[PDB]
């Protein structure tokens, strides 16, 4: 149970808690604050992971990886 | 610092740092230390057990060390820093295991192991090199003698040597004794005359009278002790009534001296010839002793006194009167004769055996201030010679013979205890790596000489602590007796697993 | 450094304490080499200070081993124009950097 | 602080490729630059590309480096040994130990270590594999078992590379593990499979018309492909002829009536040709009697030329039929059979002549278990190969690692200069490898390392048990295990070289004192 | 604290007390002020009663001046001297130290290098002829050796009563003498 | 808030304690308010010691007193069980479930270990003579404190307890009193048949028939109510002339007030050598270097009562004995009394050993062990331990769990967990990973074999049956410490306050 593995499990964590929201019909509304001063809305997962800003190389290579499994499917 | 490994470490630390103030101290030739604590008064002494008596061990940790190692009172030998310096290695050789997470209880089993076969190793292979018919031991107790006081320069004064601590070992033949190790420390002329008296020996005397007119060969002395002081009466004693009676301003004091003056009376048809005290004594006092056939030896140490009043088998009397009993012994003969450059006193035989003592001249302070400890811990040896069935070979060669067998049944065992055994028997080469470091001569090399040496061959070679290189310490009769070194060795290994199984040190304000 | 040791005793002047030192800093290239070898400087260049005392006039640390032995065959040899050259160059060296007392800027 | 920050350094240089030794390892993110995203679990890769930055892991990692170019693939034991000689040369130094007398030390501990090796250590091919490459198969299967099956292509790779044994010069009779015509098949009982030996082709079904239906006694070869149309080489329509733009085709094609006479001659009834040759041209040879095959690839035709000795260009030069067919380029062998086996009518070149090539048929239900029970049989097929290389071979899983342990530790105490504790402390530095490889297990690494050394001492001290010289950890797996009557094994040559480079660059990086 | 920095520290107590007793040894030596809390102030050029009041500024260095003062009957003029040599023992003994040798090589290499002063300085001078009876080269011998330090003017008077009042009691205890029976009463006025 | 850091200061609290729990415990120093340094492994005193100001942690400490009082063994198992309890509810509501839910799912828990642990028994205690199996049955509990050296204390404890034990179905509690003085070898421990003391003043023994006690921690006097008679320390020739009158009034007590119950006089202070000479003429004893607990004991055993100050003896006071002889055990003197049921019921063994620390870890088995053979007498059954009945109990309760639905179910679980958390407290202290054991006890124990637990002997994680290893607990002992354990992590949780009042 090195650091490394709890760095990438607690960006997995962030990433998941962002986008659990977005699942069901009843999915919640999220906040994009780009800023250049104006915001994007959006419903579901993908559109909100297209454009969010991952500094944390593990939450970047989980992003990579959903963009693996999206490609495909 | 709080739980498990970081307490441990931390108390291991402790133990470090109160090693190092002893690591030093370890050895025969031993680099000694200076201890300020206390009053602000200075004290300079070679052995563990008096250092660390005398420093205050405030960590938890270091206090039970000490406890446990001073449990086995190293009143043989120098087995005090030995068990420190041994728990506080196996501390050091276990410090990096504990620290990358080895759980703190299968360490202890480990220590356990290892040292049961230890001792079942040494017991195996310590010689019973005593045989009881032949009285000619003194043929190699002088030898073991004169080769652990070999450094010092020894023309024919080794025979001398010689000679009083085999006759010792006949006068100290009952049981374990402690006066019978000090000797009388002399100052001027030559080192030719060491020749041994019975009983006990008195310092510097003062510039009393009575030195041999009353004739110094006094046959069967009842002995006397005192602890309450014959003074003069020089102090002014006031009387102003009147001027009619000018001698009355002295009667209250003649009173006083008449009144001691029965006393000394009960004392001289009492029968009591020498008189002993703590305390000075007033001239007059002196002369009246000397004119009636009795004698003083006041103004002297408790522990001589001590060493007298178990002498004669009597006890103390912290009075001045009642002294007409058998509260006190019968020497057979008191001579006091001019030695050197000062009159000394003898009580040669006393009425028991258990007291004796020895003369050492030589007109000098270094080699008999080195004596104080050097012969101090030689006679100890032949004390181990005589009083101890076996014995193995010391200077670490033992603790090499057993860095090899622990060593290899670890390699021998299948589980994790193994590397600790490993572990353990590498701590075991600190009291030859120690030894040779106090000795001045680089450690690493005759450690490397003593690996080599064994795991092929003889296996008493240690280090030659006369000399620079290795040599059998068995041969050459540096012996430690076997018993003793079991309790020493399973005495640190105790120790080091108690420092080891113990958490956080809780108290409570 | 022994025989040089013996000439500044047999000398005169400050010049023979400070040629007693000249013989002390020599000592450093020997307990240098024994100190690039296994061996422990102090002993190793006391030995040979020893063994130059007591005969045996070439002895010092070779490239086969590290202990002593130059009696003989595994000895290392140069021409002593090597280290004598070291020896002039580096006194004239030494004598001009005493003969400093300051460095000025033209 | 001068000679500890490169022992760090290189320390931290080897807690980076550690948990990656093993195949059982973890994967690494390597990122050297920004947004280039890299996960390899194979230290060699990593070492290749993580930006050192520090001199001494610059040196280290180029030493490690120069073992990969020069023999193997040990560049992970390479620097975990080296970086672990490191850190406990440092003790020793921290212990007043002088560093050249640890170079020494090092120094002969290489050689004596791998004068070991060479004499009492290293296991003959020649004596080993007749039945043991069995299970050293299986254990390259066991990472990647997918059911029971597993003994039966064990079996099957050991058959299939004493076949395709490529006997050559120097007796070192090796295969290329490219060559086998591996043939992955839906629609089979997968827990099946057949070997049959000589090359398979992709091999044309429901296409046909050629009579390819009986057996042939030679292949003939080519590379070329005459065409209608200007897909490939030696047509062309710049010709300004309504009629030669389009019989130049068939001038090629009476041509190769020349071509099929000389392959009769040679003794080949059926010729195979790349792809892009027109059927209706395979109905000229039909007609005949000396077939054409088409779809053949440029793998079949590396394969042919390779194992047959099929060189098509050595003396046919120009796509013309014209010039000189001989056997130079004839599928040397001694018959071909087309028999149709599982619905597919593969073609098998029987005994390939100057490389007895074999093929196999992967059956498996799905596309992706085909292919995963491709790479487990390739790695299976590249462990054998690698086995078989260096004609010895020593016991893999850290079995040799660890029983030298116990006799740089014995033979360390053979000798009284001041190098025998390097001696030593290189004895137990040098289980590291055993330690890296349990770790890389849920089983922890001091039990595992006790065990395992316990077990060579035993093999050390006491004589009867010599069979006890290999056990060592699994690489897979966490537990001892005797790693000939099973097990890995890795070549004495590549081992004996990682040592060696180990302890070079442990001496060069540990001479150094000081950067001015 | 501990170590070989604790023994420099100690060399550096032993330097202290060296560097000032350096000053004082021989008839040219320069003399000290001793001055005690009351004020009291006198110079003198006697090691031994400038180290009889000289207080502790590091333990050591106390240790040292005790164990001096336990030799003043037989040491005599040059307990200066013995400090002064001890302080340049130790001087250089931290250059042996800086060559990393142990301290307790060092200790036992000066006590053999003493071992050979010794037996050099047996070998090193003549004696005297005989003391009791004749006693005029010693009369010349107190002469060139005591009265040239402090004293106003060297003459024969002192050194002529000190080698009578000797000799009267320097043969009993065969050649010796115990300085018990022989005190100084010092009295201003004349 | 404020109950999340109610568990985690219990949480840390059981963790500094778990260290003690199970045979190879590990010890811990100890620096009360008499600053004396010892080491011991006894979960009783280090928390006596530790001041858990935290009131939570003080609620629990004082459950596990109650425990203790109430029942010998499990007073770590209390302290490490409530912790468990207050871990998994920290979870719990960290998921978000309410407190209310977790304490009414431990409560029904609780219950239902009560009422499925006495189907859990394998073994009662058969008739407790036979030193061998009354030996047998302390075997647990004595290691428990103490390993390494177990069989003898165990052996020990027993003969003990049996040699006193009566023949009516009834044991006290305040039988066994310890005497610790100093001497090499634990081995060289001994029992004797009611109470004895260390070492005292020299006397020759007289009262060894009908004995009678008499203790005064005030001026040497013991008249009879009838006369007058003192002893005055203020010049010396009358204060021999008063040691003749109370050495007289000794007398006069042997005679008379012997009837009412005094012979020998217990002195709480020191008197004069010549004293004692003339009590060895006129054959009266005395003992002396009597802490005030001992002269407590001494006066309870015989019904007598310490006296503060002067005052004439009455039968209010009085201490009745059978006899009072002398013994060299260990080599020492150490004087006996002993009894004939008159008031009996007492046993007292003597402690051997080099070290304070190790009397007073003999003093915790020892404790322990008497306790253990309090339980047994009155509830015979008991329970095989080691970690199985706690296992046994985990994996019913996580069956009961799935039996129940809806929710209340994650606290039956959590409680399952719990039990789980005991084997892991075996686990860390014997050296070997918790999970791995656990793992492997779960494989050999959903079997159905019911008796297997954390193996210590092995160095590998391993397990065996506990029946056939001598490894057992008492029935009540572990129900009772379940109970208050519950009970304490119950009250706790329902707390979610800490708030002052004046
Ligand atoms: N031989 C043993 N093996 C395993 N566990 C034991 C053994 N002996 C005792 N235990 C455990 O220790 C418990 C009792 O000891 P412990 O709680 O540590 O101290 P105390 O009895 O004073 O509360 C028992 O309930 C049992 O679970």
């Amino acid at each position: 149970g090195r650091k490394v593995q709890s760095g990438n499990i607690n960006a997995a964590k962030t990433i998941a808690d962002i986008i659990r929201t977005c699942l069901g019909p009843k999915s919640m509304m999220k906040m994009l604050l780009d800023p250049m001063g104006g915001i994007v809305m959006t419903n579901d997962g993908n559109a909100i992971l297209r454009e969010i800003q991952v500094q944390h190389p593990a939450a970047k290579s989980m992003i990579e990886i959903s963009r693996t499994q999206d490609e495909e499917v | 610092s709080s739980q498990g490994i970081p307490q441990l470490v931390s108390n291991i630390s402790a133990c470090q740092v109160i090693a190092e103030a002893v690591r030093t101290t370890l050895g025969p030739r031993g680099m000694d230390k200076l201890i300020v604590d206390g009053r602000g008064k200075a004290t300079i002494s070679n052995d563990g057990a008096t250092i660390l008596k005398l420093l205050d061990v405030v960590h938890p940790a270091a206090k039970t060390l000490v406890d446990i190692a001073k449990s086995q009172d190293a009143e043989v030998g120098d087995g005090t820093t030995s068990v420190t310096l041994l728990a506080a290695e196996f501390l050091k050789q276990v410090k990096p295991y504990v620290e990358e997470g080895l759980h703190p209880q299968i360490i202890i089993r480990a220590f356990r192991t290892a040292t049961q076969l230890a001792v079942n190793k040494i017991k195996e292979i310590a010689v019973t090199v005593k045989k009881a018919d032949k009285v000619e031991q003194r043929k190699l107790l002088e030898k073991c003698a004169m080769t652990a006081l070999s450094s010092k320069l020894i023309s024919q004064q080794k025979a001398f040597f010689a000679k009083m601590v085999v006759d010792a070992v006949m006068m100290l033949d009952d049981l374990l004794q402690l006066k019978m190790i000090g000797i009388k420390k002399v100052q001027g002329g030559a080192l030719e005359d060491s020749q041994l008296v019975a009983g006990v020996a008195f310092k510097k005397t003062f510039s009393y009278a009575g030195f041999e007119m009353q004739p110094k060969k006094y046959h069967n002395p009842k002995i006397a002790l005192l602890n309450v002081e014959l003074e003069l009466k020089a102090e002014k004693d006031n009387a102003e009534i009147r001027v009619h009676t000018v001698e009355d301003y002295q009667a209250i004091v003649d009173a006083e001296w008449n009144i001691l003056y029965d006393k000394l009376e009960k004392i001289h048809h009492s029968g009591a010839k020498v008189v002993l005290s703590k305390l000075p004594i007033g001239d007059v006092a002196t002369q009246y002793f000397a004119d009636r056939d009795m004698f003083c030896a006041g103004r002297v140490p408790e522990e001589d006194l001590k060493r007298t009043m178990m002498a004669c088998g009597g006890s103390i009397q912290t009075s001045v009167n009642a002294l007409s009993a058998d509260v006190l012994g019968r020497c057979q003969v008191f001579e006091e004769t001019q030695i050197g450059g000062e009159r000394y006193n003898f009580f040669t035989g006393c009425p028991k055996a258990k007291t004796c003592t020895f003369i050492l001249r030589g007109g000098a302070e270094q080699f008999m201030e080195e004596t104080e400890r050097s012969l101090h811990d030689a006679i100890m040896i032949v004390r181990r010679a005589i009083k101890n069935d076996s014995v193995v070979a010391g200077g670490g060669a033992i603790e090499m013979e057993l860095s090899k067998y622990l060593r290899d049944y670890s390699r021998t065992i299948p589980g994790k205890q193994q590397l600790l055994i490993g572990a353990y028997a590498k701590a075991l080469e600190i009291i030859p790596r120690q030894l040779c470091d106090n000795a001045g001569f680089d450690a690493t090399n005759i450690l490397n000489k003593l690996r080599a040496r064994h795991a092929q061959g003889g296996t008493w070679y240690g280090v030659d602590i006369n000399n620079e290189d290795i040599a059998d310490n068995f041969e050459a009769f540096v012996w430690e007796p076997a018993m003793v070194r079991i309790n020493a060795l399973t005495a640190a290994s105790e120790a080091a697993c108690l420092i080891v199984s113990v958490d956080e040190t809780i108290k409570n304000p | 450094a022994l025989r040089l040791t013996e000439y500044s005793r047999t000398l005169s002047g400050m010049e023979s304490y400070c040629v007693r030192a000249f013989a002390d800093a020599m000592e450093v290239i020997p307990s240098t080499l024994a100190e690039n070898a296994g061996l422990n400087p102090i002993s190793t260049v006391t030995e040979l200070r020893n063994r130059h005392a007591q005969g045996e006039k070439t002895a010092g640390i070779n490239v086969r081993k590290g202990g002593i032995s130059n009696i003989l065959e595994e000895l290392v040899v140069q021409p002593l124009l090597v280290s004598v050259s070291a020896l002039t160059l580096a006194t004239e060296t030494v004598r001009s950097i005493l003969k400093i007392d300051d460095v000025v800027n033209t | 602080t001068i000679r500890s920050q490169n022992v760090m350094a290189a320390a931290s240089i080897a807690n980076i490729v550690k948990s990656s030794l093993g195949p059982v390892g973890l994967d690494k993110m390597l990122v050297d630059d920004i947004g280039d995203v890299t996960i390899t679990n194979d230290g060699a890769t990593i070492l290749k590309l993580l930006e050192v930055e520090h001199p001494a892991a610059k040196v280290l990692c180029e030493l490690a480096d120069l073992q990969d170019k020069e023999v193997g693939d040990g560049t992970t034991s390479v620097v975990i040994i080296a970086a672990e000689l490191l850190k406990n040369a440092d003790e020793l130094v921290k212990q007043k130990i002088h560093p050249t007398s640890v170079i020494s030390g090092y120094r002969l501990a290489c050689k004596e270590a791998v004068r070991y090796i060479n004499e009492n250590l290293i296991v003959n091919t020649d004596e080993l594999g007749r039945d043991c490459l069995i299970n050293a198969a299986k254990t390259s299967m066991s990472s990647k078992i997918i059911g029971i099956n597993g003994d039966f292509f064990a079996n099957m790779v050991v058959d299939a590379v004493l076949a395709i044994k490529y006997t050559d010069i120097r007796g070192q009779p090796r295969y290329p593990v490219n060559s086998v015509n591996i043939l992955k098949a839906h629609g089979r009982s997968q827990m099946e499979s057949m070997l049959i030996s000589g090359y398979a082709l992709n091999c044309v079904v429901g296409s046909q018309g050629m009579p390819k239906r009986i057996v042939n006694a030679k292949i003939a070869c080519l590379d070329f492909s005459l065409q209608k149309t200007k897909m490939k080489l030696g047509v062309q329509v710049v010709i300004t002829d309504p009629e030669k733009l389009d019989q130049i085709r068939q001038r090629e094609s009476d041509i190769t009536k020349e071509r099929i006479q000389k392959i009769l001659a040679t003794g080949a009834n059926v010729i195979l040709t790349t792809g892009g040759i027109d059927d209706m041209c395979l109905k000229y040879f039909v007609e005949a009697g000396a077939m054409a095959v088409r779809r053949v690839l440029k793998r079949d035709l590396k394969r042919i030329a390779k194992a047959s000795g099929a060189t098509i260009l050595s003396t046919l030069a120009n796509l013309e039929g014209e010039e000189t067919f001989e056997a130079a380029m004839l599928g040397q062998a001694e018959e071909v059979v087309q028999e149709r086996i599982c619905d597919d009518e593969l073609i098998l070149i029987k005994n390939t002549k100057a490389r007895t090539s074999a093929s196999i048929i992967l059956r498996g239900a799905n596309d992706f278990m085909c292919d995963e029970m491709e790479r487990s049989l390739h790695d299976a097929l590249c462990v054998v190969k690698r086995v078989l290389e260096s004609k010895s071979v020593v016991p893999g899983g850290g079995a040799v690692e660890a029983a030298l342990s116990i006799y740089l530790e014995n033979y360390a105490t053979s000798m009284g200069s001041r190098e025998q504790l390097a001696i030593a402390e290189f004895a137990r530095s040098l289980l590291v490898i055993p330690n890296t490889l349990a770790v890389n297990a849920a089983q922890d690494s001091t039990d595992l390392v006790a065990k395992l050394r316990a077990f060579h001492n035993e093999a050390q001290v006491n004589p009867e048990r010599k069979n006890l010289k290999w056990i060592g950890l699994d690489l897979s797996n966490g537990k001892p295990r005797d790693n000939k009557q099973a097990g890995v094994f890795e070549p004495t040559i590549v081992k004996v070289k990682s040592l060696k480079f180990a302890t070079e660059a442990a001496i060069t990086i540990l001479r150094i004192d000081d950067l001015i | 604290l501990m170590g070989l920095e604790a023994l420099k520290s100690h060399i550096m107590a032993a330097k202290a007390v060296a560097n000032t007793m350096r000053t004082s040894l021989g008839p040219n030596g320069l003399d000290k002020m001793m001055v005690d809390k009351d004020g009291d102030v006198t110079v003198t050029n006697d090691g031994a009663t400038i180290l009889s009041m000289m207080d502790v500024d590091h333990q050591i260095a106390k240790l040292m001046v005790e164990l001096s003062k336990s030799q003043d009957d037989e040491i005599g003029d040059g307990t200066t001297g013995v400090v002064v040599l001890a302080g340049a023992l130790l001087e250089e003994a931290e250059q042996l130290l800086d060559r990393g040798i142990h301290p307790i090589r060092i200790a036992d290499g000066y006590e053999q290098a003493a071992r050979v002063a010794i037996e050099h300085l047996d070998k090193i001078s003549d004696s005297v002829l005989v003391d009791i009876k004749d006693t005029e080269p010693l009369i010349q011998t107190a002469k060139t050796t005591l009265g040239s330090k402090v004293v106003n003017s060297c003459h024969r008077q002192m050194a002529e009563i000190a080698v009578n009042a000797v000799l009267t009691v320097a043969d009993m205890e065969r050649r010796d003498v115990d300085f018990e029976l022989i005190k100084v009463e010092g009295k201003v006025g004349g | 808030e404020a109950v999340y850091r109610n568990i985690q200061a219990c949480k840390e609290l059981a963790q500094t304690t778990r260290t003690a729990y199970g045979p190879n415990g590990m010890n811990k120093m100890v620096i009360n308010h008499l600053e004396k340094l010892f080491v011991t492994n006894d979960a009783a005193t280090i928390l006596r010691e530790l001041e858990v100001q935290h009131p939570a942690a003080k609620m629990i400490v004082m459950a596990s007193h109650m425990q203790e009082q109430e029942v010998g063994d499990g007073t770590n198992f209390v302290l490490v069980f409530a912790g468990a309890l207050l871990e998994l509810a920290e979870e719990l509501l960290r998921i978000g479930l309410s407190v209310s839910e977790v304490i009414e799912g431990y409560e029904i828990a609780c219950r239902k270990a009560h009422e499925i642990l006495p189907n859990l028994v394998c073994c009662s205690a058969k008739n407790l003579r036979d030193i061998d199996e009354v030996s047998s049955l302390l075997r647990t509990s004595i290691m428990s404190k103490q390993y390494g050296n177990e069989v003898f204390l165990a052996k020990l404890i027993a003969q003990a307890c049996v040699s006193i034990f009566p023949d009516s179905g009834h044991f006290n509690v305040d039988n066994i009193r310890v005497c610790k003085i100093l001497g090499s070898g634990i081995s060289s421990s001994s029992v004797l048949h009611g109470m004895v003391f260390k070492k005292e003043t020299e006397g020759d023994v007289t009262s060894v028939k009908d004995a009678k006690i008499a203790v005064y921690s005030c001026p040497f006097d013991g008249m009879i109510t009838e006369t007058k008679g003192t002893v005055l320390i203020k010049t010396a020739e009358e204060l021999m002339n008063f040691s003749k009158g109370e050495e007289n009034l000794m007398d006069a007590q042997v005679k008379a007030i012997a009837d009412t119950g005094a012979n020998v006089v217990v002195t709480g202070g020191k008197v004069a050598d010549m004293a004692l000479h003339y009590a060895n003429k006129y054959n009266i004893m005395l003992v002396r270097l009597n802490s005030k607990w001992d002269l407590r004991r001494l006066c309870k055993t015989v019904g007598a009562t310490a006296l503060p100050r002067l005052t004439p003896p009455v039968l209010e006071e009085m201490g009745h004995c059978d006899s009072v002889y002398l013994s060299e055990v260990g080599d020492t003197q150490v004087v006996v009394f002993k009894h004939e049921k008159e008031d009996g019921a007492i046993s007292t063994i003597v402690l051997r050993g080099s070290t304070d620390n190790l009397m007073d870890d003999i003093e915790r088995a020892v404790d322990d062990g008497v306790n253990t053979f309090k339980v047994l007498t009155r509830d015979k059954r008991l329970v095989p331990g080691g970690g199985a009945t706690e296992i046994e109990l985990a994996k019913q309760i996580t069956s009961y769990g799935e039996t129940c639905p809806g929710l209340e179910q994650y606290a039956i679980k959590k409680f399952a967990e719990a039990f789980e958390a005991i084997p892991r407290a075996l686990a860390e202290n014997s050296g070997v990973k918790a999970n791995e054991v656990i793992s492997k006890l779960y494989a050999v124990h959903q079997e159905g074999n019911k008796n297997v637990g954390l193996d210590i002997e092995a160095e590998v994680p391993a397990v065996k049956d506990m029946l056939e290893a001598g490894i057992l607990d008492t029935y009540l002992g572990k129900y009772w410490a379940i109970k208050l354990a519950t009970n304490a992590a119950v009250t706790v949780l329902r707390v979610d306050q800490i708030i002052m009042a004046k």
